[PDB]
This record gives C-alpha cells, structure tokens and sequence, in this order.
C-alpha cells in the first residue's frame, strides 16, 4: 500500500510488497500520464529513488508518500 | 505488453525493436473513442523522430496506422483532436499575445528612443545588439512550426 | 432572434474606443469594471477576470429578477486557492450562506491560458465540467466535490454520501466548441447564461462576435439581454 | 507625493497632471544606486505610452531625465540594467527555446506528413489552415519587439 | 495591525485603524511591487475589497489576512 | 592554466554526439546521467536538473577527497518544495545529519527559467545569494533562513538567535555576470566550485564554453578537475 | 504651385513650409477619380515621416485630408487603392514565394546535412553562423511591415 | 556521359538510374579547383530532393561525396563556396533590406493611422486583413531557410 | 451552370498529385506541358508561362471549332522582346500571316510578377488593356500600337492612320478584380476565354479556384469546356 | 554553324548539320549554364522549337539565331 | 598607420547624424552629395551610386595631385548602358579624350545588388575583374574589351589586335573577400584607391568600418587620406 | 525642343530655350513620375547635368536626348 502525489495534488494510490524493484512501479505510474518518465523523477523523503533501488534497500513505510517532480531547466 | 512498455517512455530503438508489426500494433492498442488518448499516442510515437530513415519511416507508417484506424470511426471528433494537438504544440494558446504585445508598445517605444539619444553610452549599443543576437533571443520555436505547417498546407 | 440598436451600438464604441484606461464604466458586486477591463471584450482579445467575475454575477441577479433556480456563483480566484489550500484555507469563504440551500452552483475555472466552467447542479445531485476547447477535466470535479463533502461534514457535521453524487466531462460532440484561440472566455459565460436557465446550448461560433458586444452592453447597463 | 502616487499606478493623464516639472521630478525621485529601481521606474513611465504626442513626448523627455541622471553615476551597472530590462520585455529568457524546438521536430515531422496522406479528410486541411491563421497563432509578440530593436540598432 | 499575503508567501505586515478607506492601504502596498495595482486585486475572506470600502463597513479583525491575487486571462 | 586532452576531447563528443538519448553515461548519488541529460551541456543549451544535482554532488566529494570545508549540498527540488511546504513538509528531508554540524551549505535555486545559487556559509553565520543575471533575491534568503531556525528549534529544541545571522545579495559589480540567455546554469555550478573552496570568483564569460566541456568530462569520470 | 513643388520631391521641411494650410492644400490638389493618383499622393506625403511630432502630425493630419476627400466620392475604388498600396509596400506580390520556398527545400535539406557531417571543417560552422547573423541576412523588411499592420488590425 | 546528362537537367529518377555508383560518380566528375563548379554541382544534386528516402539518402550520400572530395584539396576556398551558396539561396544579398525598411517606415506609419481613423470604411479593415492573410503575403521564403539553418547550427 | 465529374476530378489529382516533375501530360502547338508546368495551377500557386502559352492557344482552336472571330494569339515572350527590340527585332516573328486579316488579337503580358492582357480588337479598330490588379497600362498600348503601324507600313508599305485607332485601360469597376496575390494568372486567361467569345466578363473570385481545376483538365484533353 | 543568344547577350556560337534532332543541341547548351533547361525554352524566329523538332522540319538558315528565354511566372 | 581626429570625428556625425536628407554636404565633378547620399556610408548600409561616382572621382584628382598613372574613371551608369547599347549607343560618351592615351582605367560595376570593379590597366595591355564576393565575371571583360576594340577601330580607324590583350578574374585567395552582405561597396572603391596607386591589396575586413568613416570625411573635404 | 528617354523607353518630348536652368526642367519631368527626383539623375551624353548647369554651359543640340537613370545600390 502506497501513494505517489505529484507536483500538484493527484493522489494515485498504489500497492506492492517491499522487496522487488521500484522500476516496475515507475513505468506503472508513467503509464497513465501526459508526458513520459524522464520528464519526471521519483523522490522519497528527499533521496531520489533510483531504478536499481528497492523498497527493501529503502526502508519505506507502507502507506507512505513517494513524491514526483518534473524536470527543471534554466539558462 | 511490448507496446505499453514503449509508450511509457519511447525510444528510437524501442520502436524499432517491435519490427514491422509495431505499426498496427500501436494503432490497435490505442482506443480512438476519445480524441485525447489518440493525440496522447500521436505524440509519444512522433516524439521519437530523428533524422534517420529507419526511425523516420517507422514513425510515419506508424502514425498512418493510428490515424487511419482513427479517422474510420464515428466516435471520433477530428476537430478536437486537431485542436488539442495544436495546443500541445503550443501553436495555439500559450500566451495572451494580444496583451503581450500591448505591453511592449511602451517599453519598446522607450527603449528604442533611449538607444538613439546622445547620452546613450556608445559602448552599450554593441552590447545590446550582441545581446538580442544570441540564440535564446533569436531562435523562434512555434513561430517556426507554424510556418512549416503552412507551407505544406499551401501544397508547396 | 435579436438585432442591434444603432444608437446603443455607438454607445459601446465609447466604452471600447479610445479614452482613459481607468475611467470606470460600471460598478456593482464590489467589482469596478474599467476601460482596460471591459476592453478585453474586443474582437479576438482574451477576457480578463473582472469581465467575468461580473457577468457571472449579473447571471445571479438575472436569475432572481426573472425567477430562475437558486444560483450560487463562485469567484475566478476560488478554485485556484482551493486547488492548493484545501478546505481549511477556504472555510471562511462561504460566509452568510448554506451552499446546499442552492439549486445550481456556477464555478468559473482558470487553467493558465484557459477558461473552463464547472456547473454543480445541486438539485440533480451532480456536477458537469464544460470546456469549449475539448480539454478534459476529471481531477477538477473530483477535487471540487471534495470541497462540498467537507463544506458539509465540517460546516454542519452532517456528512455526505458520495454515491448519490456524480460528475462528468461534457464531450466535444455534445456542447459547442470554439474555432480559435481567443474566445474561450465567452464560451464559459454563455455556458452559464444557458445552463443557468436550464436551457440547451444551441449557440455556436458564427455568433460569438456579437455575444461579445451585447456583453459589454449587458455590463454597461447591468441589464442582461 | 505626486510622483509616488503616479508610480503606484501610472496613467497617461496621471503623468500629464504633473506639468513640465514631472520630467526631472520622477528622475530625481528615483535612486540609481541599484539598476533595478531604475528599470522598475523606466517601465512604469513608458507603460503609459499611447499614440498621442502629448503622452509620447512626455514619456520620452521623462525617460531621458531618468536615464541621464542614471548613466551619470558610478553606482550604476548599465549592463545589468540593460540585461534586466530585456528579461522583463521577455526579449531574453522566457523559454528554453533550444528544447522547445527540439520537441516540435517530431510532432512537426508527423503532423505535416499526416495532412499529406490520402486518408486525411479533405474537410480538415481548411480547418487546420484557418486555425493557425487566427491572431493568437499568428501574432508574434517579442519576436517582433526584437526586430524593431534591431532596426534602430542598425541605425536605419 | 494587519497582513497582506500575496500569491506566493510575501508577508508584508501592516497596521491602521478601522474607519478610514482601504484605498490608502491599496496604493501603499502596490507601492513596493514590480507590477502596479490594476494587475492585482484585494480580497478579504473572499469578498473583493472595493476602494469605497472601509474596514468599518467590512468588520475586519485586527491581525487578519487580506490576500491579494494577480489578474487572470484566458482565451 | 589548463589545456585540453586531444583524446579525451573526442571522448566527449561520444557523450554529446549522436546516439541513444537514454544510454546512461555515468551513475552515482542515485542519479543516472543519460545522453539526453548530459546533452544539456552543449553550446547554448540550458542545463537540466540532473546535470546539476550531480555536479553539485561531485563538489561534495571533491571536498572530502581534497579536504575542504564540511559541505552540505541540497537538491534542486528542495527550495521549491520548501517555498510552498514550510518546514513541516520538509522535516524528514534532513535525514541522518545535523545541518549545523557543517561549515558550508550549497543550495541550488530554480526561478522558472533561471538558475540561482544560495551559499549558506554556516561558519561565518550568514548566507549569500549569488545570481549571474543581476536579478535580486531578498525574500529567498529571508525564507531559507526561516528553514534553519526551524530546522533547529524543532529538530533540536534549541532555538536560533537571528541577530547573529545575516544574508545578502551579491551585487553585479562583485561577481561575474553572464552575457547571454543560456549559460546561467554553469554560472551557478562554478559559483559553487569556487565558493566551496573559499576561492574568489575570478572567472568570466570568454571561458564558460570550455567550462561546459570539462564539465561533461568531469561528470563522465566523476573526477573534478 | 507650392504643393506641386513639394510633391515633385518631398521633404520634412518642404511640408512644414506650407503651414497649417498644407493639409487640405495637398488633399484638394489631388484628383481622386482614379485610385492611383491618390496612392501616388498617399505615398509622397508619408515618404516624409520621421520621428518628430512636427513631421509626424503634419503627415497624419495631411493624410486624413486626402483620405476623407478620397473616401467621400463614388469615383473611388477603395479596393484597388488599398490593393495598389500593398503592392507598392511590397506587402503583396514581390516574389513567387510558393516557388521560392519550393526551391530551397532541396539546398536547404542538403546544406543542413552538410554542416552536420564530420567532414565539415569545424572552423566553418562559426563562419556560416556569423554569416546569417549579419543584418542583411537578419533584417526582415515587409515580413515586418505586415506584422505591424496586423497588430493594429487586431485592434491591440 | 550519364552524369553529364543528369546534370544538364536533374530528376529524382535521373539520379536513381545511376545506382550506388552515382554517388562518387558525380563527385569525381566535378572539378573542385574553383568553388563555383562545386556549388553549381551542390545545387543541381540537391535540387532533386523530395520527401522519399530513396531520393533523400541518394542526394545526401551524393553530396557527401562531392563535399569530401571538395574539402580535401588546397585549391578550394571554402569561404567563397559557402558565401556563393548563401547568395544563391538568397540568404545573402537579394535586397537592400536597410533601405527597404527605411522606406516603409513612412507609408507604414501612415497606413496604420489611416485604418484607425473613424473615416475608414468599416467594410475595409476586413478586406485589408484578409488581404495580408493570403499565402503570398504570409509565406516567408528565405526568412525561413535562415531559421532552419540556425537551429542546426545551434546543434538542436 | 456546370458541375464536376467525380471520375475526372480524381484524374486531375494524378496530374497535380505526386509523381515525376517532367512526365509530359499533354502536347501540342509545340509546347510540352509537364507535371512541373501543369502543377502551377494548384491553389494559390503562380501560373508559369507554358500553362498560358497553351491555354491561350486552345482558345484559338476553340474559336475555329465553334466558329468565333478570327483569333490571333501572341506568345508571352513576345511583348518583352518587343518592349526592347523595336519592330526590326520582331519582323520575322509574324511569319505566314497577315495580322490585319484577323478580327481579334490576344496579347499576354508579363510585368515582372504580374499577368496582364491586352486585347487588340482589330475589327472595332482599337485595343483594350485588361488588368486584374487595378494597375494601369497606357505606355503598354501606346507601344504595342506602334508595333502594328510598322507591322503594316513596313510589311505592306501601306501606312496606318492612328486617328482611326484607339486604346484604353479597363477600369477596376468595369472588369472583375482579384482579391489575393496569386490568381492574376487565371484572370488573364479567362479574360480571353470571354473577350474572345465577345462575351461580357461576369465572373469573379468565389469561382476562380474551380476555373483552375477545369483549366488543368481543359489542358489535359485539350478540350475547352 | 549557328548561334544561341540568350536573354542578355551571351553569344555561344554553335554548329551542326540540318537533319538530326535539336534535343541534342538543347542538353548541349543547358550544359554550361547556371540553371537547367526547363528554366529555359528555345525559340526560333518566334515558334518554340520542340524536342521532336528537327532543323530539317524547321527550315533554319545556317548562321541563324536561336534565341532563348527564361521561365515567367505571375500572380 | 593612422588614427582618428577627435574633432573631425564629431564632424562626421554631423554629416551622418540627424538633419535634412537633402542638405548638400559637398559638391564637385557635377555630383551633389547630399545627406541621404553620404548616409549610405553608415555601418552596414549599402553604398548608393553617388557615394561612388564621387570617391571614384577623387581618386582621379588624387592621382594628378600626387602624380600617379594617367587615370580614366568611368561612371556607374556606364557598363549597364553598354551591356545593352553596344558601342553606337556609347560613342559620344568618350568626349574630349583619347582613352588609349591613359595608363589605367577604372570601371565600376553594378550587377543588381552588387558592386564589382574592373581595372583596365592600359599599360600592361590587359584588364582585371576584381570582385569581393567571390562571384566570377568573364563575360563582363569579354564585353568591355569589345568596347575598346570599337572605341578604337571606330574612333580612330586604327583597329586593335586582341592577341596583345588579356583579361582575367582575380581569384578569392588573391584579393581580400568580404564577410557580410553590406560592405561590397567599399571593397570596390578601396580596390581602386590601391590598384590605382599600383599598390598591393593588403587590407581586410576588420578595418572596413573605419574605411567607411574616413570615406565620408574624405568626401566632405574632397581630400583623399 | 528635346526628349528625355528613361531607363526603359518612355519618350516624354520636351522643349525650352538654351539659356535658363535645367533645374526647372528637372522638377518638371519628375512631376509626372511614380518615384521622386533624387531616385533619378539626369545624364547628357554621359556627363551628369547638375542643377547649377544650363543648356548654355552645356552646348546641347535641340532635338537631343537627355537620358535618365535610377539610383543604384550594392552591398
């Protein structure tokens, strides 16, 4: 059981068991969106959840929030 | 399951590793009841384009699949699709141009005048000029798309 | 149908023509519509927020002086605030009124360069999102609803069953769409001038220009025609 | 107290009801230690412009006051001023043009192709065309300012 | 004693006695800003505080918040 | 000074040249810098957020492998979140570390199309806002400070006297400014590569192009030169 | 005999040395039976414009004379006038744009490609770029007139 | 004798009916001592381009032949070539833009004013507008080439 | 009026559609109309010189196969040559024919980007200059006339009294004008298709598009309809 | 023996025997020019010398002039 | 080298600055150089025909007041006329002078938007075509030569052997080329200021701007420096 | 009696007595034209007829031709 609040409000409640990759949870989310993944990046309490990362190496708490932010560019 | 993966985050090779079947594969795996999922698709597919026939043609033939399947169905509002596509390309909306211009008139009338006065430090003109000559102030984005689109519309 | 008043047509050009950009041309509801403001009604220009917070208010009065459904209008600067400020930051907003007492609630909507309109028909127990650009809006209703539920179970302790409640986006083939990138302002007001009167959207593009003029007039006199 | 009032919210008449003294009046009531208050001023003053000598000249002469007083002082960075002015006029920054273009390439390559295919409903081209012909998709704002500015820079 | 939080965060703490116009409190605020007044509009608990309006006809509570929003335009 | 390595120059063009736009070219800190990403270093392009969340991290390591002041780097997606989420919504952010233990804190800054940099020199008890576009930033520091005060009186109950604390914007005549509308990305990293090493900003425009290249290299190898 | 002299070869001062009477003086001394003599006139009068109210206003008020006298008469084809004016301003005709574009497509497709090949001497790109950055390749003439004209047409 | 024939008057198929050998065939049959024969060639070859890989690639690969053989030789002035190519594409020269603009200023200042006067027949604005909306007054030729060229120059 | 042949409409798109730009689609009069050529008939494109030297020739044949006035057509490359080469340089041009034997003479006209048409009605003893752009042309007739006078007093020693001769420009309010900057090509041919048949110019703009299509057809088959 | 004066002056003196095609004389000329053939058209004393045409069906006089003109376009 | 006169620099800006566009600023050779005219010397502007028919004349005088080769200058409106009017239409042009008496002859050249220069060095018995745009010009010399031959065998019955005569285009690697599309005007005058003095073209682009100024000065005073 | 053939053909036959200015003959011609004088320049047998010039200082022959050319510009 989880959540993935975006840069807005959109609460897309999720669920999975703490062991296997989050990469699967990545594609999953970026599935029902208007702009791909590499336009987004997943952060959990700050640290940026890599793909090789696992809820098992993260120590995430069920019913936790995995915020997502959109690319930034400046010049 | 190979289409969905590609769609999640497209890639030149991601499309090419679907062989000749990817064309109608994507097209059929995309519901055209609502003009949005269609655009949503039209975009992910072309977002892959790169100067290289392999990719070019793939995308084209691909798009053709989606668009024929698309047009051939009452459940399709080809006005909104069209519409909605132009807005994503920022060819439509994007800024209250009418107002945006209306604001510049003043500062513009001023700024020019200024440069022309004798009290304007000769060492400045060059800077100013060199300043609006840089690519971020020269390169036009949609004001470009738009022209290209017209050229074809006018058939040549 | 209707036809224009040669003398009142020229009276519009005095409101839209040259002159001061602050010379207030109408007052009411605590909104002062100036030249600059009413100017936004010109051909192809984009309606600002007052040309709307107003017409949207004349709609209430016209529906109390011609007797139509209880009509509760919300301000343009409402949804945004709510979109980010939950209910807590909107509590004191509904002051001096029970929202559920009303029949219909009109909620204007500002997506950056766009004007949308959510109609919350309290009677039939559901809300409709009308957009003249085709653009969809599910998360919008879903959120707004969540305002009510709390505008109730917090402002009257009586909860709200979400089952009896519904919302849905009005498809492009249902309501009229616009054919340019300027008129979406009107499309939202006129969506109310009708939806408010429980009347069917039968209007279209080759008429909007006009709608614009009468609208400046309508606001001059504050008499909805 | 008449300058400050005008500055709060400018007006053609607001400036004109300060007579001939408004010129250096505004200029002196504006600290040029920091290039921002200056621009901040340069903008409010010109924001008043309208085709009508009365206003035109006022603003000009006005601006000249502020700008001379401005240039004549070490505490002034005429690079940042200049800079900072271009950004407000959106002649600088505003959008990652480089990227913005880079995205269109695809949808653009596609959209054209599409229009050209036989399956493209003849009744559509006209709509599309008529669509990018409307003023909100035709009128260019800064891409206009910029040209005007260049013309003068090139002296004629 | 008051406040005038803008469309952002900027807390410009104010103060005045409940009787006289707010128009004076308008120009006052729009004084130290990057874009004039008519680009802004003053709202208090929702209702839009006109100029002819007075804290005396408003029933405002000292140490209250008078939010401010920027013009909107759509088309 | 320095000069380029003919063979490692061509090795850069393989990272910036044609090829896949996802082919990861470097990993670390939990950030995967892809072609698309590192591509943002090309002449006149605008640096994205990873080309920065990274270089800004190599700066920490280079200051622990060459022994410089305790350096605490914050992410690009930090200030924004804070700008709207107070401290409460940033609490769990500083996990596994006492911020005040550090000497210097680097905070990148994203104003929509711009890259700024706030340097919070914990030692001298004050923070500096460095902007290569001239643009000022008082409310920025004022806010950030307010993060500390609470990052303390809430994460250690020990308050914070604001008197001993100061902040100020670095004027255009002090630090180098940029002469285009693309390079502000670098100007922010290099502001750190130096400010971090307590060294004076002596660099300028007719050098930035280069800075860009080495930067892609620096990131390839993860070796700061 | 003072109007005819001025018309032969206009001048800012040439118009100003006709006092307040020059306005309707020119207007009446210009036959509007044929839309050409009118344009022919409209042009000589405005050909004098220069940023300086004295001249500005003169011309305006002047033009107004000629144009009112003009519109108020059946013997006037305000379509051809209009037409014929646009062609002189080169806003119309001037080049077979359709074809002109059609030719570039090729050389353009090529020239870009070229620059992108590894065999393209790095020392060249800069030259090329610097080459199309010069004012004779940057400054747009009628493609500018045209925009200005639109802005007003759209009222703001 | 097959190269010379094609060159006389190029054709998509004319190039394709030279097989894979046409690439270096043309390139070698073209003397690069003088930058003109080279351009002269560069042009005839690309003048064939059409959206269709067959032709596209042919031309590219073709051009590459001519251009490598070209660059690799002292007897080559890659400045004039470049130069001379821009002039043929009308990206350079073509019109005394400086002057062209300088003339419009007046008629332009006038024409706008005019449209804005009350005596301007309301039935006209629409015509005028509709007039500069037509493709021969909207479609920009070289002012387009030029942008495309820049985009690539700026690498993206 | 007329209506289009569904099957022959699609036969046009094979002449105007994609394919070779040299694939001759019609021959006659010693003019080979290729794809490139006939392509100039597309919407908004500018008619070249062959699409005209041809249609202008079908007009002669249609006026000998439906019996209309003796019609003598001149080539686009005629006036220009004459404009600079006097009569001497045009002598051998009128080979195998007495010009004054004819009733009407059609003379196309090329001013750089424009198509004009001079009709020299030999019968009524005068010529008319028809321009669809409003532009006038007195020196044109004045010159052309001077061709005749010598095409006579030199090619038959019998002089020519200029008194019995007249010429005049057809005002914009008389004949139809164009409303764009592309169609002047057609306006010149159709001016002949009628003036030739002694019929009044009753056609206009909201029809030209069509005229264009039939024209490509008319030329395919060489059958004027 | 012939000549082919262009729309300018350029006298490119030629020579051939009156019998065989002129198409060969076409490509020949359009060979040493800056813009192809279909941009040019060959006229002889007025009539436009087709390709299928031959000096034998033309009755051309040696040391004659075969003028050439450039395409025209108007709109 | 040379350096500018602070007081005479400001005297130039009075000739190039604002003011009347007809206020003659210099007279001589029957050419009146007005503001408008001399204005064409501004940065990036295109030199007209008088700024040249003049400087090209000061070159003659400077070569008779500093004693250089007999120099015969021809007008800008010369070649064109000749290009179309043979010699017959140019006969009376060389009035009051034997051309072959001269040593060097300077001939300016106008191709529509371009300024070229043909130097006919009568001494060495040949002419050189110098173009600062790379563009070649064989038919130009070939034609000009044909003017001489007749300017002789017709204006002195004494023919001219073409063998002893030669002409050739000066390659881009020989003489300096321009790096923009505005300065070709100067490149043609300065080609004469030197070629006239038998001196080698050693000048280039990063100097032309200046050349422009002195040139306006040079023309003010009519003193070539 | 004179003529003033322009850069085209237009023969505008003139007449005046050899003594007084030609400046009067200038404005006269530039009167019935589409572009002013300073766009044109008057040449007689080559030499450019100044304004201060007079048919009396020119030695012009009645029924002579005073050609006129249009400005030139290159860059």
């Amino acid at each position: 059981k989880l959540k993935v609040i975006g840069q807005d409000s959109s609460e897309i409640h999720f669920k999975v068991k703490m062991t296997t990759h989050l990469k699967k949870l990545k594609e999953s989310y970026c599935q029902r969106q208007g702009v791909p993944m590499n336009s987004l990046r997943f952060l959990f309490e700050g640290q940026r959840i890599a793909d090789n990362h696992t809820p098992k190496e993260l120590g995430m708490e069920e019913e936790d929030v995995i915020e997502v932010y959109q690319e930034q560019t400046g010049g | 399951a190979d289409v969905s993966t590609f769609l999640a985050f497209p890639s030149p090779e991601k499309l090419l590793r679907l062989g000749p079947k990817s064309s109608v594969l994507i097209a059929q795996q995309t519901d055209t009841s609502d003009p949005e999922k269609v655009v949503s698709a039209f975009l992910k597919v072309s977002s892959v384009f790169k100067d290289e026939a392999t990719v070019r043609m793939a995308v084209q033939d691909a798009v053709d699949a989606l668009m024929q399947k698309a047009f051939n169905s009452s459940s399709f509002n080809s006005n909104t699709f069209l519409t909605r596509l132009l807005v994503h390309m920022g060819l439509l909306k994007s800024e209250d141009k009418v107002k945006a211009i209306a604001n510049l008139y003043g500062p513009l009338m001023a700024l020019n005048h200024m440069v022309q006065q004798d009290y304007f430090p000769k060492a400045l003109a060059p800077l100013l000029l060199a300043f609006v000559t840089k690519p971020n102030s020269a390169l036009e984005s949609s004001s470009f798309a738009r022209h290209s689109l017209l050229q074809t519309l006018y058939k040549v | 149908l209707l036809e224009l008043t040669e003398d009142m047509e020229k009276e519009i050009s005095n409101a839209l023509g040259h002159g001061p950009q602050d010379e207030i041309l109408s007052s009411a509801f605590k909104l002062r519509i100036t030249r600059g403001d009413i100017q936004t009604l010109k051909n192809y220009h984009w309606l600002n927020d007052e040309v709307i917070n107003f017409y949207m208010n004349l709609l209430v009065e016209r529906n109390k002086k011609q007797g139509y459904p209880a009509l509760h209008v919300f301000s343009t600067f409402f949804y945004p605030k709510l979109k980010s400020g939950g209910y807590q930051a909107v509590k004191r907003w509904t002051k001096g009124v029970n929202l559920f007492e009303q029949e219909i609630i009109l909620v204007p909507i500002h997506r950056k360069v766009h004007w949308s309109l959510v109609v919350i028909d309290l009677r039939k127990k559901c809300l409709k999102y009308l957009d003249s650009m085709g653009q969809k809006g599910h998360r919008i209703c879903e959120i707004l609803l969540q305002y009510l539920q709390d505008e109730s179970k917090t402002k009257r302790n009586s909860d709200l069953n979400l089952l009896e409640w519904t919302h849905h986006s009005m498809k492009p083939h249902e309501i009229p769409q616009q054919l340019n990138g300027s008129d979406s302002g009107m499309f939202t007001c006129k969506y109310a001038d009708y939806i408010s009167r429980d009347k069917p959207i039968t209007f279209t593009q080759h008429q909007m220009p006009l709608f614009r003029k009468k609208m400046v007039w309508e606001i001059l006199h504050q008499q909805l025609l």
